[PDB]
């Protein structure tokens, strides 16, 4: 009832306070539609070479000295950035209600599976059917340039641009969103979770915000809900077809080792 | 183990 609408409403300002670039603020750049100056377009090798002092990568040499293979430049430059979302993640999991009085080990098992889901609900967010917001929406990575790096590289974004496509076609906004990240965080199928039912509760209570806020904020697309659920088993598809990708390029590339976090994150997962 | 992931968790 009302409370339901109080939480969703708490999740949304902890939602925004939480990740720095919103979905407003992406469609707002992707359609030109804000006062900045238009991203730098990395739509080819020279492009990128341009436009790659704006990617934000902080390390020992400066990325144009990590590698003489661009693929694997790009490589790095993915990875920082997936180590500051799961920063980015963690935080708008504490403040999820309920989450910070589960056994820790509980908490550390659900971001544990939950985090590459949410990254990838939310990449869609800076995604179009061209290409991807990168570097705090000052940059813009064409989808053709992602498809020209050689293999393995090659096919790492694919999926995510094929998703992508499907689930902003459901037109989502923000405060949509922060509910349906909460609920994914709350699943209470993940491997090894040791007390399940608060978090059924949980799930289930969020489940319940969910359908009230589509019901308000979408009165006339019918069964939104539903499509929406549908929506969280792809994400389960989609990670478990890039760790197989991981997993080639550690078989296959010389010295390809990982941030010890995400290294953490992947380790006997599954 | 993930005593990363349990440090990110305690602040
Ligand atoms: C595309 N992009 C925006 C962020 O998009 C993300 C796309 C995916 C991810 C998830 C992340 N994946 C990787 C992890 C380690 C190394 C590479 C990747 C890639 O995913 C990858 C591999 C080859 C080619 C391209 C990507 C994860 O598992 O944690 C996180 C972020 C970039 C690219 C370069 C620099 C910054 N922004």
């Amino acid at each position: 009832s009302a409370d339901l609408r109080a939480l969703a409403k708490h999740l949304y300002d902890s939602y925004i306070k939480s990740f720095p670039l919103t979905k407003a603020k992406a469609r707002a750049i992707l359609t030109g539609k804000t006062t900045d100056k238009s991203p730098f377009v990395i739509y080819d090798m020279n492009s990128l070479m341009m436009g790659e002092d704006k990617i934000k990568f902080k390390h020992i040499t400066p990325l144009q000295e990590q590698s003489k293979e661009v693929a694997i430049r790009i490589f790095q430059g993915c990875q920082f950035r997936s180590v500051e979302a799961v920063q980015e993640i963690t935080e708008y999991a504490k403040s999820i209600p309920g989450f910070v009085n589960l056994d820790l080990n509980d908490q550390v098992t659900l971001l544990k599976y939950g985090v590459h889901e949410i990254i990838y609900t939310m990449l869609a967010s800076l995604m179009n059917k061209d290409g991807v917001l990168i570097s705090e929406g000052q940059g813009f990575m064409t989808r053709e340039f992602l498809k020209s790096l050689r293999k393995p590289f090659g096919d790492f974004m694919e999926p995510k641009f094929e998703f992508a496509v499907k689930f902003n076609a459901l037109e989502l906004d923000d405060s949509d969103l922060a509910i349906f990240i909460a609920v994914i965080i709350l699943s209470g199928d993940r491997p090894g979770l040791l007390n399940v039912k608060p978090i059924e509760d949980i799930q289930d209570n969020l489940l319940q915000a969910l359908e009230l806020q589509l019901k308000l904020n979408h009165p006339e697309s019918s069964q939104l809900f539903a499509k929406l659920l549908q929506k969280m088993t792809d994400l389960r598809q989609i990670v478990t077809e890039h760790v197989q990708l991981l997993q080639v390029i550690k078989k296959t590339e010389t010295d390809m080792s990982l941030h010890p976090l995400l290294q953490e994150i992947y380790k006997d997962l599954y | 183990p993930n005593p990363i992931l349990a440090r990110l968790l305690r602040a």
